[PDB]
RNA sequence: GGUUGCACCGUCCGUCUUGAAACACGGGGCAGGGAGUUCGCGGCCGUGGCGAGGUUAAGGGGGUUAAGCCCCGUAGCCGCAGGGAAACCGACAUGCCCGCAGCCGGGCUUAUGCCCGGUGAGGGGCGGGGUGCGAAAGCGCCCGGAGUCACGGCCGCGAGA
RNA sequence: CGGCCGCCGAGACCCCGGCGCACGGACCGAUUGGUCCGUGAUCGGGUAGGCGGGCGUGCCGGUGGCGUAGAAGCCGGGCCG
């Protein structure tokens, strides 16, 4: 599979990157979160339990998929403004 | 949320429109007649019923009372008491004598019933008791009084 | 023990609810599918019901080696080769319906591999027609060997 | 590059093409609707229903299209209705085409156009 | 989790705790429930005329002359009653006065619903979905000092928002979302603005004097906050402006 | 869903996060949990706390797709994780038990299904 | 795409009906109008809150331009014990045994998975119990705490329905 | 009439590709739903009827758009389902 970063929102004030994914996926699954989450670690360089991937959809079967992610600088600042659900989700913790 | 005319459809265009032959919808006698109608009949009507014990049968026999001449009671459990010991905080307590507490049945007047145990000796006081719920009360190390 | 090979020429249409579902108890549903079945009399008496409706008769090893090839599969698009049959278990095809033919093991044992055979029409098509027996010179009914000639144009 | 599959699909969907569905017999009445409109034969009668050759097929399913083909435009590509210089954003040029909604004017459609062509998103209409 | 407290220079000054009713579970589904019930009960009835068709006598043609033998007035041969097929007849099933205007939701099913929809300001996905554009991200919702509430002027409250960096979410609230589509127009709701920020007070009055002028802005005190001000349309995350002693009066939730 | 299905996006994100569970430690429990919340609503828990008593001794980790219902004695030291409480249930569990905890925290105590057993 | 020639096949539609191309019934053509609706009550279902209780109705305070929502009223209904016509009496927060799920143990396949032993909520089967009939016995009904309210819809009945 | 041989001749049956359903597995979502893979020889006619999904119409609310550089509506054509 292949993601590009398609469209970028920043906010400084909380001190964080928010970003768009365009994902290819070409007959195989819809993507988790983790698949996503190795590949985009390499891009940023920038540790994996700072990287938190909320919502995707998933359309018709034309092979578009859209998500969002945030990358943080701090650890502390993904369970300021992000709530429980999001990071259960994401296996952060256990 | 089901649209009616969704599933009747204009769809199903059945336009018997879940009633079968065309005949058949009309007046009362697809109903078999008007309501509780033919439960009485011997003849043929209804006899049997859409009760699931088939209708039961007719002659409301037996005697009225007397709206006065009923009493009411309001009875309770032992059980009832036990449990809300605690909650009943409102209720004096007297560890020496009376028991663990010292409940007045009447701010629920009652006649007090046996069922379950009882876990703490209790002082009862009451209109009625039934001989079960007396042989608990004592075995718990509590008493009875009658009002 | 003898193995026979039986198909049904005849359609779910005119069958009794009993010999219907006695052919899908030989695990035969269809037209022109066929199966492999050992010879017991509690066995036997299923093809006896069946009769009408089927055509059965005892194969060849080397009809039997070129209905295996082409026709059987459990599943997959994968076609049940020698390779194929190797993996499963015994040394090759050539063991593995000589072991059939024995009745030493069956196609289940050795998994991956069905019961039934989805079988072609014989070219030249049904060997006498759907309406009489093999004595009246029509497809239906025990065979000889000459089943060989029917599932060979079935493939 | 794009795929092989999604061809082999295009190319049966050409091919396959469709009957017509428009509802039973049309052309006796001319109640009997304007060119477009389906509804099945309701009627017992029916050799529609009855399903008698030459009184043409009645839906079904059977009659479909891959999924991953179905809606794609002819020249392969996927519709966005697009109304203004916004929608633009975030259409894939490469997979997808917009389509200017007919409501729209020449005043917004000259800057839809020229902006849609600087993305690589192919357009259709002037001017 | 304690949200800045902030001076009317739109500045922090010092930082509290937030109440429980902001962590609750987001949703939806129970807003949804409280926003449809808190509608109905404001619909003013609907009917039809129901002498209709006492007015049109109707007879009865009979037979022996090709046609059916339902009923049309003596002398024309026109519209009748006692018909649906016809012009002028009956409909069918008129709109009665006995039909259906109150959705019930009890009081803790209610008060859930409203705990529901102020949690979801907290969260950033919402808000954004919502539509807020926010330049001041780590404030959500905003707590602001007592006196803020004492402001009833138009002028003065307008001043302090741009400060804050608040005004902005107006601008939005001004982009006209009610020149409907449809003939219904006519009779009434149109050429309307768009909701806005919620403002809550603790005190002055049950409304602000100053702040039901601004667009979209809808003002309540917590005395009186409804799951309709909170998340119209069953859409929560609206932004909320808040006063001190509100903060600390929903505290105690009650019900 | 189409019949049976919780709408509640709580209770549905719940299961969700459960499937994940019984793959990634392998473990059948966490799976049976799923299915118990998918029961309809009259299908499941309604638990008591002097059925709580009656079964199972100190210091296991009950799992209830239920409501936990007080009124009753529970001298047991029991953990109760449950997916709601009443105000009641809540003060039993937390001053015999080895506490009262959520169902989403319930992780938090138990990832890997030893020592648990459902109760209903 | 229009039209038409050619090949092949095709005896409307709807309805009645066992059988309709019909020498069964209905229709000139077109446009518009036109039919599963409301209340109460019961039986279901899904979903949601609360919880051995649960919900308010009627109402007036309050708020608002008005009004809804908010908080307040808890009358009454149903549930929490049943049986009996009535008099009138009044029960298992567990004694025994299976065993689904799961947990626990051993063996096994590369793995999922499997076979076998405990433990077994939920569930299933006894015992003992309440009461009615009863000299008695034997059954009838009931018994180890879940419901109430809310929302949509299916269905019955009364209503023009 | 009693044998026989070669052919012709279905939507059956075989075979490639696709589609829906049912079931398993995985993923995605804030609900409904969707997607990806696997299995189906033993899944795919259909009236009464039962169920399940989508479409459209009028108006309301939120949200987010369009219009005199041309809305709705009308008529013919193009494309998708």
């Amino acid at each position: 599979m292949e993601i590009r970063i398609k469209e970028i929102k920043e906010n400084k004030l909380i001190g964080r990157k928010e970003i768009y994914f365009e994902i290819y996926h070409p007959g195989e699954p819809t993507p988790s979160r983790k698949d996503v989450k190795g590949k985009l670690v390499a891009m940023l360089d920038l540790n994996p339990e700072t990287t938190v991937i909320q919502y995707i959809r998933s359309y018709f079967g034309s092979y578009i998929s859209k998500g969002y992610a945030k990358a943080y600088d701090s650890k502390e600042r993904m369970l300021y403004i992000e709530p429980e659900y999001i990071l259960i989700r994401d296996g952060l913790i256990e | 949320m089901i649209r009616r005319r969704k599933k009747v459809r204009k769809l199903r265009g059945s336009h018997t429109h879940g009633w079968g032959c065309k005949k058949k919808h009309r007046g009362g006698g697809s109903k078999g007649g008007r309501g509780m109608a033919g439960t009485g009949k011997r003849n043929k009507s209804k006899w049997t019923w859409t009760i699931k014990y088939a209708p039961d049968h007719l002659g409301k026999r037996g005697f009225s009372r007397p709206p006065e001449v009923q009493r009411e009671v309001r009875v309770v459990n032992l059980k009832f008491i036990d449990e809300h010991l605690d909650e009943l905080m409102q209720m004096g307590i007297a560890y020496e004598e009376g028991g663990k507490i010292i409940v007045d049945v009447t701010q629920f007047a009652d006649k007090v019933l046996g069922t379950g145990k009882l876990t703490r000796p209790l002082v009862i006081k009451a209109r009625a008791f039934s001989p079960k719920a007396e042989e608990k009360i004592k075995a718990a190390g509590g008493e009875a009084v009658l009002v | 023990m003898a193995k026979l090979a039986v198909i049904r020429i005849r359609g779910r249409v005119n069958v009794k609810r009993p010999v219907r579902d006695t052919l899908a108890m030989l695990r035969l549903h269809r037209v022109n599918h066929c199966v492999i079945v050992d010879d017991t009399p509690s066995y036997l008496g299923m093809l006896q019901k069946a009769k009408d409706y089927i055509t059965w008769g005892e194969i060849n090893a080397e009809t039997l080696a070129k209905l295996i090839r082409k026709r059987g599969r459990l599943i997959g698009n994968k076609p049940v080769t020698d390779e194929y049959v190797k993996e499963k278990l015994g040394m090759t095809i050539e063991e593995f319906a000589q072991k059939v033919v024995n009745g030493e093991m069956s196609l289940k044992d050795l998994p991956n591999l069905k019961p039934v055979f989805r079988l072609h029409p014989p070219r030249g098509g049904f060997r006498g027609s759907k309406k009489r027996s093999f004595k009246e010179g029509g497809a239906l009914g025990y065979r000889g060997e000459k089943i060989n000639e029917l599932i060979e144009r079935m493939l | 590059e794009k795929e092989f599959k999604r061809l082999l699909r295009v190319r049966a969907r050409l091919k396959r093409k469709k009957p017509r569905f428009l509802r039973q017999e049309w052309w006796r009445y001319p109640k009997f609707k304007n060119d477009p409109k389906w509804r099945r034969p309701k009627g017992i009668d029916s050799k529609m229903r009855l399903k008698l050759k030459g009184k043409p097929r009645s839906p079904s399913i059977g009659w479909s299209s891959p999924k991953l083909v179905r809606g794609l435009h002819p020249s392969g590509y996927e519709e966005v209705l697009v109304h203004n210089v916004k929608e633009l954003e975030a259409l894939d040029p490469k997979r997808q085409a917009a389509r200017i909604a007919h409501t729209v004017g020449k005043k917004k459609r000259i800057e839809i156009i020229k902006r849609a062509e600087e993305l690589g998103i192919k357009v259709l209409n002037p001017r | 989790m304690k949200v800045k407290v902030f001076d009317l220079n739109g500045q922090p000054v010092g930082e509290i705790e937030l109440p429980k009713v902001f962590f609750t579970p987001f949703r939806p589904d129970l807003i949804r429930r409280a926003v449809i019930a808190s509608w109905t009960h404001r619909i003013q009835p609907q009917g039809r005329d129901p002498m209709a068709g006492k007015r049109r006598v109707t007879e009865n043609i009979g037979k022996g002359h090709s046609m059916a033998r339902v009923e049309r007035l003596k002398t024309p041969p026109r519209y009748a009653a006692f018909v649906p097929f016809a012009r002028g007849g009956r409909r069918t099933h008129p709109p009665k006065v006995e039909k259906i205007i109150w959705e019930d939701i009890n009081k803790k099913e209610k008060r859930l619903a409203l705990m529901s929809a102020i949690a979801a300001t907290a969260n950033y996905d919402l808000v954004r979905a919502r539509g807020h554009i926010i330049d001041n991200v780590p404030q959500l919702p905003l707590i602001v000092v007592d006196d803020l509430q004492k402001v009833q002027k138009t002028r003065e409250t307008r001043e302090i928002f741009k400060k804050l960096g608040i005004w902005d979410d107006i601008v939005r609230a001004k982009e006209k979302s009610g020149v409907r589509a449809g003939k219904g127009k006519m009779r009434g709701r149109r050429y309307k603005k768009a909701k806005g920020p919620l403002i809550v007070v603790g005190k002055n009055e049950g409304i602000v004097l100053g702040a039901r002028n601004h667009p979209g802005v809808d003002v309540v005190v917590v005395d009186n906050l409804g799951v309709e001000h909170l998340a119209p349309g069953t859409h929560p995350g609206r932004l909320t402006v808040w006063t001190v002693s509100a903060i600390e009066r929903l505290r105690e939730l009650y019900g | 869903m189409k019949r049976t299905g919780p709408t509640d996006p709580n209770l549905r994100r719940l299961i969700r996060y459960l499937r994940k569970k019984s793959n990634e430690y392998g473990v059948k429990i966490w799976k049976d949990v799923a299915w118990r919340l998918e029961r309809p609503r009259r299908q499941r828990a309604e638990v008591n706390v002097s059925k709580i008593n009656r079964y199972a001794n100190d210091g296991e980790m009950i799992v209830v797709p239920g409501s936990v219902l007080g009124a009753g004695k529970l001298e047991k030291k029991v953990i109760v994780a449950a997916w709601k409480f009443s105000e009641t249930a809540r003060r039993k569990i937390i001053e015999a038990g080895g506490e009262a905890i959520t169902i989403e925290e319930l992780i938090e105590r138990n990832p890997t299904g030893s020592g648990v057993r459902i109760m209903e």
